[PDB]
């Protein structure tokens, strides 16, 4: 070899270890995948967060830092690139608590989540579920019954039980019942409290992901 | 004692 | 429907003109063609790096340096000879699905899931990689984009349109329309007169560039649409499906010509190309690995089996004397 | 939506007055050219190792 | 004996076992933390088990290499016990602030406590040396099962996993410590030997069958 | 793109000086820098060099052992320390910057020259000292190696310099056969193997100066005498 190309293979092996640098950097950081239905409440929980084709946020909470990316604007077919976003660390799903009469929605929000809960790709990955608006859903039941939306429904017009009954009927659309555990938080618009249930939901993946690291 | 040398 | 009903009479009008021209077939004249033999290719290079997924790859003129995108937000660019790295360029966004080098290497473009296209320049008098200049107006993720000179390109969406750009400026010159369908894959003729484009409506259309007009459209898949390529004459183009199939066009008997499919493939392809003579065309799976077809009797005359997940790319260079395959395994190899 | 159905139309009738040639006539030219630049192909027969630039140039 | 062959049947399978796996992660994955004290575990181990395929012949490097081997062997075996406790009792620790090539910086700390003390043994022939090795067999011990069962008590308060930990555990120590705890304890009616050193044969066989294999599926 | 030198002056045999060369509108850290030093009235001589990654460091038999060189990134900043300082190390000093991948041109960029006043290896032969010349008239410039510079890699490694009067060397022709950027297309190179020639066609009257022939196969960068060029 010449000089000139001993001097080539030297600054060949500098850069390579750069893109060791910031391979490292990124493999400690947690990424999620922001999904939901047209206004579900998915334009508020990133205010309670701190914090064109897509959106990304960053945030940190107790020195764990966060990456949020949003889909909302793209009305392209999803097959053709929901795979990129496989290897996320959790999916943020919102599902709007008072979209029962309005048209429908909810039924439109079921067979989003069935559908992207039964992914090929996202097969093991966790699902955090925010059923938001808990505050403005309490005005319309009680002058508006469930029968108008779940027509099956066998129970009161209460919200201590209403409730519980869209949450069964969201968790129970899983099929791989085993690899995928499904942790739903009932949102209200100020519920000063979400950053955190995010936190010890996505600790628990950190340390099932741990156990498979070490294969134990 | 076993030569363990 | 005032009308609506003579649109489906002058369909039927071509149906049947492109079906008074074909008196043979390329199987019956094909028939005692040698054949091709056995192609065996052996692995020579492989290029480490790029710690994610490979979703983009492109030759240089010179047939000695390539460029590569992955999804770490990086744009590598290699010397194939000695496997050394040349540059680096760090990405604003990491959700990138499609490169381009130039023909006179001075300028390399990318896009992906920001519909943005970017221009990077090469040769500065200060020794760095520098933005030369972004592209809006798509309203869907970009999915190709290939250079016609130092100052226009081709763009294909899936907002279902294609573009042509003025660089120096920043603003598009034609938009090119009729597909109902995302559009996937672009192909510039050898002249860069004209340029087909595949969607996800199982069509493949025909557009020049100087008139900005459909010439003629080619039917007859049966899914989306995911690869395509023309022949090194500038007469024919393939394409290829998700119903694990390729088929030969020809542009002046306005038909088909060929299918290439097997009993034992059953995903879809995501890349193709030919070689030099067009004697071979090179197909990638999601098989994890690659085949070559006959070109001119459809059987297969060899695999390329060296890679450990899904190929997503594949190339050849301007003198046919090695192909590149990237892959999701985040690798590149040449082969003979 | 009564003008989005005449354009189609339009294009129908503009991709239907082109001249085709016999489909035998386009498939004897693409052997020709295979034929006649089948030499310069180095995927279809093995190049020597003394003019190989990624094994032993 | 009658059949010290039970030993040469048995690194037959052995000394292959770890030549695969010291290639297979020797050439690709080997980005986990975890695979470092592995590769170090099986590339000591052949060692030890190759030492002994010759004692078929039944002077000089014959005796301080396996020894080497065997103290350095059941050291890197109580470092992977002990990091996989600290990936569940502080995982945020584990995941963004744990400092790269930390493991390598403690592979090869193993790798010289180990020489240092088979040239003291050395030493002390060209004395009571062997309380400091016998009691620093059983410092181990209690690392090894007293880190291994905070990993159940910090996951017990899922079912395929409980299992593994008294799988590993067990092997370690019915069929491991016999021998050294033995050797030295004599030196100060014997075919405990000879028992002995087949346990201590098979246990340094099936290492790749449980740190490796069974999570190579 | 700038490089400004500083530090030299009138110095005793025997003394110490330290000479700094800033750097300014480029990407300092991606460069290797060298030093080349110019006798009065005589001609241009290498000194050293160091790595861009500060990685590489080589230095002329004539300098080793006394000098040092060394750059700091963060600052932009290259220097070198010079003790016991001869009566045969008065030259002016000049800084260097060059890059090597595939297809670059080092060489490319001279700073400003600082003075400096106290009190094996391939030789390339130089042509004559001094060619008469007219403007419009074509002419022709022949350097001679004492070695093939014709590497197996299909490369030859022979540079062209020009310092016009009161001024600082600018590259022509680097691997013999390529014209840097900025030059006219009057400027070629042609030979092969030990013998090489750059001809100029149709010159104006700016290519009065001296022409110098560089070999960049080795450690030990060589430079030919240099021929000057009157009107």
């Amino acid at each position: 070899l010449s000089a000139e190309d001993k001097a080539a293979v030297e600054r060949s092996k500098m850069i390579d270890r750069n893109l060791r640098e910031d391979g490292e950097k990124a493999a400690r950081e947690v990424k999620l995948l922001l999904l939901g239905a047209g206004e579900s409440g998915k334009s508020t929980i990133v205010k309670q967060m701190k914090i064109t084709g897509i959106v990304e946020t960053h945030f940190t909470f107790k020195d764990l830092h966060f990456k949020m990316f949003d889909v909302g604007g793209q009305r392209s077919e999803r097959k053709k690139w929901i795979h990129c976003f496989e290897g996320v660390t959790a999916i943020i799903f919102c599902v709007a608590l008072s979209d029962y009469d309005l048209v429908n929605r909810m039924h439109e929000s079921m067979k989003l989540f069935d559908s992207i809960c039964n992914n090929k790709w996202f097969t093991d990955t966790s699902i955090i579920l925010f059923l938001n608006k808990k505050d403005l859903f309490e005005e319309k039941i009680k002058k508006s019954p469930l029968t108008i939306c779940y027509p099956e429904y066998a129970g009161s017009n209460t919200y201590e039980e209403a409730a519980a009954y869209i949450q069964c009927q969201f968790e129970d659309l899983n099929k791989r019942k085993d690899t995928k555990e499904i942790y739903t938080h009932f949102t209200c618009a100020t519920d000063t409290k979400n950053v955190q249930f995010v936190f010890d939901a996505v600790t628990d993946v950190i340390i099932k992901n741990n156990l498979k690291d070490c294969g134990l | 004692r076993f030569v363990r040398i | 429907d005032q009308l609506r009903q003579e649109a489906e009479q002058l369909k039927n009008q071509i149906r049947d003109a492109r079906k008074a021209c074909a008196d043979a077939t390329l199987s019956q004249i094909t028939n005692n063609i040698d054949p091709v033999g056995r192609i065996q290719m052996r692995t020579r290079r492989t290029l480490r790096g790029h710690l994610a997924k490979i979703y983009a790859m492109h030759w240089g003129t010179d047939s000695r340096l390539l460029v590569s995108a992955s999804q770490d937000g990086k744009l590598i660019i290699w010397d194939s000879y000695t496997t050394n790295k040349v540059h680096a360029i760090p990405l604003r966004s990491s959700w990138v699905m499609t490169c381009a080098y130039a023909p006179s290497g001075n300028y390399v473009a990318c896009g992906g899931l920001d519909n943005i296209c970017s221009i990077y320049n090469l040769k500065t008098r200060e020794g760095n990689v520098r933005v030369s200049r972004e592209l809006a107006g798509h309203t869907g993720y970009l999915s190709c984009c290939r250079f016609l000179d130092d100052n226009q390109i081709v763009t294909s969406s899936g907002d279902t349109t294609c573009a042509l750009w003025d660089i120096e400026t920043g603003q598009q010159t034609t938009t090119f329309t009729g597909h109902t369908g995302d559009v996937m894959s672009l192909s510039l003729a050898p002249d860069t007169r004209l340029f087909v484009s595949g969607a996800c409506d199982a069509s493949a259309k025909l557009w020049d560039v100087r008139e900005g007009m459909c010439r003629q459209t080619f039917t007859g898949h049966e899914s989306d649409i995911n690869a395509i390529c023309f022949f090194p004459n500038g007469n024919a183009f393939a394409t290829g499906s998700d119903d694990a199939t390729c088929r030969l066009f020809d542009l002046r008997a306005d038909q088909e010509l060929m299918t290439y499919s097997h009993d034992n493939i059953i995903c879809g392809i995501t890349s193709v190309s030919f070689s030099k003579s067009g004697r071979l065309l090179l197909a990638g799976y999601d098989d994890f690995n690659c085949n070559v077809w006959d070109a001119l009797k459809a059987d297969r005359a060899g695999v390329l089996a060296g890679h450990d997940n899904r190929v997503s790319c594949l190339g050849v260079t301007d003198d046919g004397m090695a192909v590149a395959t990237g892959s999701w395994d985040s690798f590149l190899k040449i082969w003979n | 939506s009564i003008a989005q159905a005449r354009k189609l139309v339009e294009q129908l009738k503009m991709e239907a007055n082109i001249d085709r040639i016999k489909v035998s006539k386009a498939a004897a030219d693409l052997m020709a050219y295979c034929e006649a630049h089948a030499k310069e192909d180095p995927l279809l027969t093995p190049v020597p190792a003394s003019e190989n630039p990624f094994r032993e140039k | 004996l009658s059949l010290t062959v039970l030993t040469c049947i048995v690194s037959l399978v052995g000394l292959t076992g770890n030549a695969v796996v010291l290639w297979l992660l020797g050439c690709r994955m080997r980005r986990n933390a975890f695979s470092i004290y592995i590769l170090n575990l099986a590339a000591a181990d052949f060692l030890f088990l190759s030492g002994r395929l010759i004692y078929s012949l039944l002077s000089k490097i014959l005796y301080p290499v396996m020894m080497f081997s065997y103290f350095a062997g059941l050291s890197f075996l109580s470092a992977v016990s002990t990091e996989r406790c600290l990936s569940v009792l502080w995982p945020i620790w584990y995941r963004c602030h744990r400092p790269t090539h930390l493991s390598a910086v403690v592979c090869v700390l193993l790798w010289a406590l180990s020489l240092l003390r088979s040239i003291l043994e050395w030493m002390l022939c060209g004395q009571t040396s062997d309380f400091i090795t016998v009691a620093w067999l059983i410092f181990l011990c209690v690392v090894l099962c007293g880190s291994s069962l905070v990993l159940l008590i910090r996951i017990l308060c899922l079912t395929r996993l409980y299992v593994t930990i008294l799988l590993t555990v067990l092997v370690f120590l019915l069929c491991g410590l016999p021998f050294g705890i033995q050797f030295f304890l004599f030196l100060w009616f014997c075919h405990v030997h000879l028992v002995s050193i087949f346990l201590s044969a098979l246990n340094s066989s099936a290492n790749p069958i449980i740190y490796f294999f069974v999570g190579s599926f | 793109v700038q490089l400004v030198e500083s530090g030299g002056g009138l110095v005793q045999p025997g003394g110490s000086r330290k000479l700094s060369c800033s750097a300014s509108g480029f990407a300092f850290s991606s460069f290797g820098m060298h030093w080349v030093r110019q006798a009065p009235e005589k001609g241009l001589e290498w000194v050293a060099y160091i790595s861009s990654g500060s990685g590489t460091i080589y230095y002329a038999d004539t300098v080793k052992g006394r000098f040092t060189i060394s750059r700091d990134d963060p600052k932009n900043t290259l220097f070198l320390q010079m003790t016991s300082l001869r009566s045969e190390d008065t030259a002016m000093y000049y800084c260097v910057r060059s890059i090597y991948y595939y297809g670059s041109s080092p060489f490319d960029f001279w700073g400003q020259g600082t003075t400096l006043t106290v009190s094996a290896d391939i030789v390339m032969t130089q042509a004559t000292s001094s060619v008469p010349v007219t403007p419009g008239e074509s002419v022709s410039i022949s350097c001679r190696s004492s070695k093939s510079l014709l590497h197996s890699n299909g490369n030859t490694y022979l540079y062209w310099f020009l310092q016009r009067p009161g001024q600082s060397p600018q590259l022509l022709i680097y691997r013999m056969s390529n014209l840097a950027s900025g030059v006219p297309d009057r400027f070629s190179g042609s030979g092969s193997g030990t013998a090489f020639t750059l001809t100029i066609s149709r010159l104006e009257a700016e290519d009065v100066g001296v022409y110098y022939c560089m070999q960049h196969l080795e450690y030990p960068l060589t430079f030919g005498a240099g021929t000057k060029l009157e009107l």
